[PDB]
RNA sequence: AUCGAGAGG
């Protein structure tokens, strides 16, 4: 009934979390703080696959 | 850990009488019995038969505590009448109609057939 | 043993509600609750 | 036949036993299953000593299995309690010792079961200790699974003791018990959706006592007398004799009052 | 200690105020057009059929422990079929020359109004209560 | 607990003719309260019991499935074909005294957790035992057989009882009291100790 | 607006009034306007009433808000505690808040002062301005482990 | 003295309502001695009333108010806890600003 | 300085003892009785220091005084026996 | 902050808590491992010594026993291991560090400590179990419920330390609260249950029931009440012999909106001496409220009789619910076919309400309401379009559950529920909420994925027609489940920010006392009030009570 | 064989998805059944595999999920993480630094359809205890 | 993991059941319902002792040693 | 002893 997915380091089972990210190489837009200058923002987060 | 040996629920313990009498403050031929080691098989018993004597005023029993078995009965007569022999009565009187009820099912059972 | 081979940290904008896109590809219900709620989700 | 108390005998069997109380007050009827329960005594095992156990189950995980399995008690008032008896530990006017040893030489599944069990405590000719066996194939409760390699090696003091103490000594599985079919002296309220009658079914019971007059009024004078028992007893001691044995352990602790009454 | 009131009354009004062992009652003082009475009434024990006639009684006895009727020895003072016990918590001033008087037997509640019973029904613990046939 | 956030210790432990049983001598194993059900809404917890009732009768497996066309009315034609009340009530007898319950009990089989917090796991009790060397304050955890925390949240409301000498014992006699000495000149701690 | 005013005969009445709810708030030229009542206006902020119509003003303004949260969500507090801390935030004539830097700022001891927040810091120019504590306060006894002048503690023993 | 009638005012006007002379004869029927006796309690009952010096009233006070602000949890205001967190860090910005005017 | 007192004659605090000195009280007897000191009432039976102390009390033969300070510096001596107790 | 305002201490434990039904209010539950663990140092004197010797001599395997003994000299003897256990000769002046024992003042405590009725006094009692018992009816204070939580305990080491438990911390003394000027604790959810129950008019007892129920009451006088009913049978009502508990002298008046004198629905409260005259109890006449039975009892006989009047309701109430007994099934949830046909209909006409209001929307035939927007206007019409049917639903079923249906009994006595509760769980669970809004299109102009864009219906943006009783659909768990999701982040969230506002406000007011004339003060004696809530009272000992000089006529006033 | 996609969160914006099978179809009704929205669309897509899978492993062995409080569905799935049973058929060999294992562990008598791809009826962390709801004491 | 003695609510045996309980089902292809019918277990609350009940033996005897 | 995680109410 073992699934697996697992790794056995000094004989103790570790797992390893999904880790979450917002997603790289995408073009979002803001709506920026009424108080700053700047009104709206374009963001692309840019890095190689 | 912390709980009792569970023979505490019929065993006397050290120095522990079965029966405690002692009399009822602000109230005339009153008395209230301490029964060590036992439940509502008996308090119940005892009181519903009590109730049937007509000479007796007063008979409730309670359990002051379910850990504990040991449950408090006081009783209340007439005027020259020792509730020791109210309770003893009962006590008779339920022996007689068990003992009665057990020659009934014998007669009835070995009337049955299988 | 299970629920913990499929789950998701989340570090550190209304992250911790569940949100419309999660409809079929994570659990609505099944996070732990108390502090860090939300953020760790289980698929 | 004698004043009192009346049992009427509807059915009765080898392990069941159904039967009308009349003229009997409630608590009496209580009274007697609590103590038809949990008070009349009977012996069952209270003590191993496991030599080798090379099954999958732990040892006391076995020794609680032990402790349900049913023993005749028979004779059990023939034997006495442990901590009355004058021995050191055990004698053999207080204990029963059993011994138990099985070993998986079969190449496939060796099964434990309750037949396997073996006295080695002198008798003295006493109907007691003989494990109960209602399985139609003899073989009785299955206490464990062996495979090859596997074998356990055990000893069993069986003891006298009440249901008080531990469920094991139990003599009686399950006792039915309903006193008024029709609720004429209105002792519960019904619950109802539509109809009480309607949604609630006709116990069993109203066949035997008189459906009401609802022009009639409610009998307020009225007490419960008549009585719809049925006692099941799993085998350590016949049915008419836990019924029985109920009734005399109720007199010995009537009787142990009235005989420290004296002692006062 | 005698009576303190006697009246035959006819029930005008029978309901059960959700309830299902109780009922309340409404009569009027029967040869009598300016006294009436409300009564709470436990029916199991006394059915009370609407459009009847009832003599109602108030007494003053007939503490100390109440005992069960010991063999019937002490004789009942009352030939009725219903009793109660109860107190008074007020007596109300309707109109002058005019009184109505509060009962609670336990929780059921009484309301007797008229004019006529002026030197009765003090402001006293004892109440009982007779209903006839 | 249950299969829905019923959430629960063991208060007592009653033997079987303590419990109170139905006409066919059937007992509860176990006891909730009515009143966790209302606050909470876990009316799921209050089928299961209707739904596992007959699936023990019928001998067939109870689909709880979600988004099913299962309905109470449907399981309670199921089971008073089989005797019961459709509801799930059952006439319940007391223990004690053998009277009649007035209220009719809803009863039935309904699966549940034991749950990994037992009590002697938690229990811990200290009476001046081991300390922190730095903080000379008791050590931290049961684990190392340490004491509590009078934290200040709980200094604060023994301010509120007005009890003076009570939080002064807390803070010197139960824990890290110590003596020093002092300068007049300079009211530090830099006085040569030779105590005897 | 439902409002109970005395009617001719005494007693109060139910006397109806229109009430104009507002978004945004510049008191100072709102009240100073024809057709309005300048003795009844009122605003939920309360550091606008301060700047306008005195310190003691503000006070009751302070209250009838923290009341407004007590009661919005049906519980009762008494009139001492609330005021209790009202004044205290008005005595020191301004709105003193409690934040490590509105009151922990006061010429309290500073070791009265140091264990709410910025502790070291507190410390730091205590020792930089040699600030005497008279310990005391609560917390110094706290932290000597004196018994607090503190019911208990706020008195001594003596004999005849 | 004048703070003493000052912290009284209110209280006394509760006594002098409820004791009027048309009051005491016509509603309550009292006799003197029965009379005497509601003074007597009165003025007892009132000093056992009368707040104990040494009671930390503030930390009394703060807590007072701090149990509900826990229980609290949930015609658009600013309410609840967001906005006791504004009334404690006296906001400039204040979310939910209004004006009432009569 | 020192002096800083008042006679009985002008004071103002009040006459009836706090529960806060009460308390006091009974705690500072209850602690030197435990410690073998004089008992001044004909106990009956009672063999608990507080419970003496309380019935101590109510005979008001406890020879302590109440230093209540005041915030400027004085202070007011009251007697336990003058002292009310309600 | 951690290790000087607040440290670890000697003398303390912890343990699972559970409630004891014939336990007193005041007293505590103490294992027999944590009473042998803790300890009290009692000085020897000749009143105690016969005690003590005795206590030594038990030794601390088992209890009462006792684990120290220090002599004057200074060192320590240990009873667990040395020599000389058994011969002992106690001198006077010696310390023996005996077991905790019966009737103790201890410190019980439930974190998280908002409260000085967090932490009281309390008389140990010790019990053969190992969860700290305490009384059900001192949840309140502490906000204990018996589902996992765990509390604290605290012993004193000297005689004064002793006293201010017992006589400023002890739990009868916070039985009245200065905040909020009414009592902390009432009975509650079985008692509370069961005293309405056993104060119906239809209630009525029998002599064998009520000889048992009378002997229960521990302060009983002996005195068997005449009972209200007569010759027929001899029966008590419930009113009868609940009466017994409340002392003499106690006077209550209550009306509430459907009461003569008369009370046909015996709704109000009446009680006179000891006795009650008329009415059901339910929680404002036994709860923690301005005017309860609790209010009454504290003020005029005082603490003791108060806190002996909660064991003695309780052991009464507890035992008729034993032998009367109650439950709550699931046939209590369903409401008549007709009641349900009339609720699905109460639904699709609030179906149609929306669609009509969305198509005057659509062809902007809508006025615009002052101050908002079209849209704004258009939401603020749905969510109270859906509220009404939600709520006409519920109250469609509260009028159908019958005078048996368990739930509203419930809620009738007001143990635990609500009208809410009843809506949601057989007609309709109603409408979610997220941010204040409906569900939101978290997907392109949808909410889900199995909806064309711009739908606006009241199922595409988070409504749930069924009931938990009908069942919810795929879409309405979803919703329902989003929603709950804020609700768990504003739990987790209130209980964080509550938690810093209540320390802020504590370490800001901590050293205001009222000085020894009624100056309210700080440390350095800034004056915060010259009068501690401008009349110098405790809040304790105030009641709310009318002065009928400010209504009323100037006529009626006159006359 | 083109049967079945896979879709991701982006591309579910472009698509249209069935509930049930039944949604593509053409009075009498039973009253005590769910209130089922009537579909308002033609133009799906895709048709949903079972509602049921939009929960996790734990969240699945909830019966009657649907019929229940959202919070409480919350809370059971981190209570089942607690809840004692056969974790392993190995644990006997297997020296973990806590295990625990209940005695006779049984398949619930309400099942999840989910639940046999999760091997719960073969794997349970309770038993069928029998329950009563009542205040017998005030335990 | 092994056939209960025992119904915990009864208390009447029911480890001499289930080999029979399962020749019952296989051998005379019966149903769930009848089979515990017929063993005698005519309450409820032993049924599910056997019902419900998961022979995780066989399992654990698949390991070698 | 430092950090880290998961859980308790
Ligand atoms: N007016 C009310 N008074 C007292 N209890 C209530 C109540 N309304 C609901 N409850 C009960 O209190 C419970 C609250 O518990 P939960 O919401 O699960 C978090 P909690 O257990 O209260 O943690 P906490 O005590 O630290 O705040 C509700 O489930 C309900 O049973
Ligand atoms: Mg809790
Ligand atoms: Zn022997
Ligand atoms: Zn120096
Ligand atoms: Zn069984």
């Amino acid at each position: 009934f073992d699934m697996g997915g697992y790794f056995i380091i000094n004989g103790s089972e570790k797992v390893l979390i999904a880790q979450e990210r917002s997603a790289g190489n995408i073009v979002q837009v803001f709506k920026k703080a009424a108080p700053s200058p700047i009104s709206h923002v374009a963001e692309i987060r840019s890095a190689l696959e | 850990m912390n709980a009792p040996d569970r023979f505490e629920l019929f065993l006397l313990g050290e120095g522990e009488s079965k029966l405690k009498i002692d009399p009822d403050t602000k109230a005339p031929n009153a008395v209230v019995i301490t029964f060590e080691k036992e439940d509502h098989t008996l308090g119940n018993l005892i009181r519903a038969e009590l109730l049937n004597d007509r000479k007796v005023l007063f008979a409730a029993y309670k359990v002051e505590h379910p850990f504990f078995a040991r449950f408090k009965l006081r009783i209340q007569t007439t005027e020259g009448y020792d509730p020791k022999d109210a309770l003893k009565n009962a006590c008779n009187s339920i022996i007689n109609k068990l003992g009665a009820l057990k020659t009934n099912f014998e007669t009835e059972w070995n009337l049955q057939t299988l | 043993t299970l629920s913990h081979l499929r789950r998701t940290n989340t570090p550190i904008a209304k992250p911790r509600q569940l949100h419309n896109t999660h409809w079929g590809l994570v659990c609505p219900a099944e996070t732990p609750e108390g502090q860090a709620c939300g953020l760790v989700k289980n698929l | 036949s004698e004043e009192g108390p009346q049992v009427k005998i509807r059915e009765a069997s080898k392990d069941n036993v159904d039967f009308i109380l009349s003229n009997v007050d409630l608590a009496m009827a209580n009274s007697l299953r609590r103590v038809m329960i949990a008070e009349i005594p009977t012996l069952a095992i209270d003590s191993v000593e496991v030599e080798t156990n090379t099954t999958v189950l732990a040892d006391e995980f076995i020794a609680h299995r032990l402790g349900l399995i049913p023993l005749q008690s028979m004779d059990i008032e023939q034997l006495e309690y442990s901590r009355d008896c004058f021995c050191e530990d055990h004698c053999d006017k207080c204990s029963v010792v059993l011994t138990l040893q099985a070993f998986g030489e079969s190449e496939s599944t060796t099964n434990v079961y309750s037949k396997d069990l073996v006295i080695v405590s002198n008798l003295m000719g006493r109907n007691i200790g003989h494990p109960i066996i209602q399985d139609k194939e003899g073989n009785g409760v299955l206490i464990c699974k062996l495979r090859k390699g596997q074998e356990l090696k055990l000893t069993c003091v069986a003891k006298k003791g009440i249901a008080k103490e531990h469920a094991k000594w139990g003599p009686a599985a399950a006792i039915e018990f309903e006193y008024d079919p029709w609720n004429k002296l209105k002792h519960t309220d019904y619950w109802y959706e539509q109809d009480s009658a309607k949604e609630w079914p006709q116990s069993k019971n109203c066949e035997y006592e008189d459906p009401p007059n609802e022009g009639d009024p409610f009998d307020y004078k009225a007490q419960a007398d008549t009585f719809y028992m049925n006692v099941e007893s799993v085998g350590s001691i016949p049915v008419d004799q836990v019924v029985v044995r109920g009734i005399d352990t109720l007199q010995k602790k009537v009787a142990s009052i009235l005989l420290a009454l004296t002692q006062m | 200690s005698n009576t303190l009131f006697d009246d035959i009354f006819q029930v005008s009004e029978v309901d059960p105020g959700r309830y299902n062992k109780v009922c309340r009652i409404e009569a009027a003082s029967t040869t009598q057009d300016q006294c009436k009475l409300t009564l709470d009434i436990n029916v199991e024990l006394f059915p009370v059929a609407a459009q009847d006639s009832l003599t109602v009684t108030i007494a003053s006895s007939l503490t100390r422990s109440w005992r069960p009727p010991q063999a019937g020895d002490r004789s009942l003072a009352d030939d009725y079929d219903y009793v109660m016990y109860g107190t008074a918590y007020k007596f109300e001033e309707v109109s002058k020359d005019l009184i109505a008087v509060y009962y609670s037997f336990g929780g059921l509640l009484m309301r007797l109004e008229g004019n006529y019973r002026n030197l009765n029904n003090l402001k006293q613990e004892n109440a009982y209560l007779l209903i006839r046939r | 607990a249950s299969r829905h956030g019923q959430k629960g210790t063991i208060g007592i432990t009653y033997r079987r003719e303590d419990m109170p049983f139905t006409a066919e001598g059937i007992v509860p194993d176990l006891i909730i309260n009515p009143h966790a059900i209302p606050s909470r809404m876990t009316v799921a917890h209050l089928i299961e019991c209707l739904l596992s009732k007959v699936a023990a009768l019928s001998g067939n497996e109870g689909d709880a499935s979600p988004f099913t066309d299962i309905t109470v009315e449907g399981i309670s034609k199921l089971l008073r074909e089989h005797g019961y009340q459709s509801r799930g009530f059952e006439v319940m007898y007391n223990g004690h005294t053998g009277k009649k319950l007035m209220a009719q009990i809803f009863f039935g089989p309904t699966y549940y957790q034991r749950l990994r917090h037992m009590v002697d796991d938690k229990i811990h009790a200290r009476a001046r035992g081991p300390m922190q060397v730095l903080t000379r304050q008791p050590v931290e955890g049961r684990s190392r057989d340490g004491g509590l925390r009078f934290g200040e949240m709980e200094r604060d409301c023994m301010i509120a009882h007005g009890a003076a000498s009570f939080l002064k014992e807390r803070l010197m006699e139960a824990s890290d009291a110590f003596r020093v000495h002092i300068c007049g000149i300079c009211g530090l701690m830099t006085v040569i100790a030779k105590l005897n | 607006y439902d409002r109970k005013v005395p009617s001719p005969t005494g007693e109060y009445v139910k006397e109806p009034e229109w009430v104009l709810e507002t978004d945004g708030v510049n008191l100072s030229e709102v009240m100073t306007v024809p057709g309005i009542d300048p003795t009844r206006i009122y605003t939920n902020s309360f550091i606008d009433i301060m700047e306008v119509l005195g310190i003691e003003a503000g006070r009751a303004a302070l209250y009838k808000e923290v009341y407004n949260v007590i009661a919005s969500d049906g519980s009762y507090v008494n009139y001492r505690h609330m005021a209790l801390l009202v004044d205290v935030m008005t005595t020191q004539g301004g709105l003193t808040s409690v934040t490590r830097h509105g009151f922990n700022r006061s010429n309290t001891g500073a070791l009265m002062r140091c264990s709410f927040e910025e502790t070291v810091e507190i410390l730091f120019e205590a020792g930089a301005s040699a600030e005497l504590d008279d310990c005391r306060g609560v917390s110094e006894n706290v932290i000597l482990g004196q018994m607090a002048p503190i019911g208990t503690g706020a008195f001594d023993v003596m004999i005849d | 003295q004048n703070a003493q009638r000052d912290a009284v005012t209110l209280f006394c006007c509760l006594l002098r309502s409820r004791l009027a002379t048309r009051r005491v004869l016509q509603e309550y029927r009292l006799t003197k001695q029965a009379f005497d006796w509601v003074l007597s309690n009165i003025e007892a009952q009132f000093l056992r009333s009368v707040v104990h010096p040494g009671e930390m009233v503030g930390v009394l006070a703060a807590q007072s108010i701090g149990e509900p602000a826990t229980q609290m949890t949930l015609k658009k205001v600013t309410s609840g806890v967001p906005r006791l967190k504004e009334i404690l860090n006296v906001a400039k910005n204040m979310k939910t600003p209004s004006l009432t005017v009569y | 300085l020192k002096e800083k007192a008042i006679p009985k004659d002008q004071r103002a605090t009040t006459p009836y003892m706090t529960k806060y000195e009460r308390a006091r009280i009974l705690g500072t007897r209850a602690l030197q009785i435990s410690m073998n000191a004089p008992v001044f009432v004909d106990l009956e039976g009672e063999t608990d220091p507080l419970r003496i102390a309380m019935k101590e009390l109510a005979e008001k033969k406890i020879p302590l005084v109440i230093r209540r300070y005041l915030p400027d510096g004085s202070f007011e001596d009251w007697s336990v026996e003058e002292l009310i107790v309600d | 902050r951690g290790n000087l305002m607040g440290k670890r201490v000697d003398f303390s434990a912890r343990t699972v808590i559970s409630g004891d039904p014939n336990l007193e209010l005041d007293q505590v539950g103490v294992p027999k491992s944590i009473a042998k663990t803790l300890t009290y140092p009692e000085v020897v004197t000749p009143y105690n010594i016969d005690r003590l010797t005795q206590l030594v001599r038990n030794g601390p395997n088992e209890h009462p026993g006792a684990k120290y003994v220090i002599r004057d000299s200074g060192d320590r003897i240990d009873l667990r291991y040395s020599k000389r256990a058994g011969d002992i000769q106690l001198q006077y002046g010696w310390k023996v560090e005996r077991h905790i024992m019966d009737n103790d003042p201890v410190l019980f405590n439930r974190q998280p400590s908002l409260h000085k009725m967090s932490m009281m006094a309390h008389r140990v009692k010790v019990i053969p179990y190992s969860t700290f018992r305490l009384n059900l009816s001192v949840t309140s204070p502490y906000n204990a419920d018996f589902d996992g939580d765990e509390m604290n305990l605290h012993v004193p080491q000297s005689e004064e330390t002793r006293a201010e438990l017992s006589q400023l911390c002890a739990v009868p003394l916070q039985i009245v609260s200065p905040q909020s000027n009414k009592p902390c604790m009432g009975i509650v959810q079985d008692t509370l249950c069961g005293i309405r129950k056993l104060t119906l008019r239809d209630t009525f007892i029998e002599l064998d029931q009520v000889l048992n129920m009378l002997y229960w009451v521990p302060d009983w006088d002996g005195v068997i009440p005449t009972p209200a009913i007569i010759k027929p049978k001899p029966l008590w009502s419930g009113k009868q012999i609940l009466s017994v508990a409340i002392p003499n002298g106690i006077h209550l008046q209550r009306f509430d909106e459907g009461t003569t004198l008369l009370s046909p629905k015996d709704n109000g409260m009446l009680i006179i001496d000891g006795q009650i005259i008329f009415g059901v109890v339910e929680k404002k006449t036994v709860g923690s409220s301005n005017g309860g039975l609790i209010h009454v009892v504290t003020r005029e006989k005082g603490p003791q009789v108060c806190a002996k009047l909660f064991g003695n309701i309780q052991k009464v109430v507890n035992f008729w619910l034993l032998h009367n007994g109650f439950s709550t099934g699931i046939g209590d949830t369903i409401a008549d076919g007709p009641t349900m046909r009339e609720i699905t209909e109460t639904i699709a006409e609030a179906k149609k309400k929306v669609l009509d209001v969305t198509k005057e929307a659509q062809a902007n035939l809508l006025t615009a309401k002052h101050g908002m927007t079209l849209r704004e206007s258009f939401e603020d019409n749905v969510v109270r379009f859906l509220n009404e049917a939600r709520d006409k639903a519920g109250r469609l079923a509260e009028v159908n559950l019958k005078d048996l249906n368990n739930v509203k009994q419930m809620v009738m006595a007001g143990s635990k529920g609500s009208f809410i509760n009843i809506a949601q769980m057989s007609a309709c669970v109603g409408q979610q909420s997220v941010e204040g809004k409906r569900i939101a299109f978290g997907f392109v102009d949808r909410t889900l994925p199995h909806f064309s864009k711009d739908d606006y219906s009241p199922e595409s943006k988070g409504f749930v027609e069924n009931s938990y009783l009908r069942g919810l659909t795929p879409q309405e768990f979803f919703f329902h489940a989003m929603g709950g999701r804020e609700g768990l982040i504003d739990t987790a969230v209130k209980t964080a920010e509550t938690g810093y506002i209540q320390r802020r406000l504590v370490k800001a007011l901590e050293d205001i006392m009222v000085h020894y004339d009624n100056t309210t003060r700080n440390s350095l004696g800034n004056v915060i009030q010259f009068i501690y809530g401008e009349d110098g009272m405790d809040a304790a000992h105030i009641e709310k009570q009318s002065l009928d000089t400010i209504g009323g006529s100037d006529a009626a006033f006159e006359k | 064989e083109g049967l079945v996609e896979y879709i991701d969160a982006e591309e579910e914006e472009s698509i249209l998805i069935a509930m049930q099978p039944e949604d593509l179809e053409p009075l009498d009704v039973d009253p005590a059944k769910r209130i089922r929205v009537s579909h308002h669309a033609t133009t799906f897509t895709h048709c949903e595999i079972h509602p049921s899978m939009i929960l996790g492993v734990a969240a699945s062995i909830i019966p009657f999920p649907d019929h229940n409080q959202s919070p409480r569905n919350t809370y059971q799935s981190a209570m089942g993480k607690q809840a004692m049973g056969v974790f392993l058929t190995n644990y006997n060999v297997r020296m973990d630094t806590m295990a625990n294992i209940l005695y006779y562990p049984q398949k619930p008598l309400g099942t999840t359809r989910a639940m046999e791809y999760l091997k719960f009826r073969e794997l349970p962390a309770g038993q069928n205890a029998i329950v009563a709801i009542a205040c017998y004491s005030g335990y | 993991m092994i056939v209960p003695v025992r119904c915990f609510s009864c208390g009447k045996v029911v480890g001499d059941k289930w080999e029979s309980y399962l020749n019952l089902l296989q051998e005379d292809e019966l149903d769930e319902g009848t089979a515990l019918s017929r063993l005698g277990l005519k309450r409820y609350c032993c049924r599910r002792m056997i019902l419900t009940h998961v022979d995780l033996i066989e399992k654990f005897l698949r390991y070698n040693p």
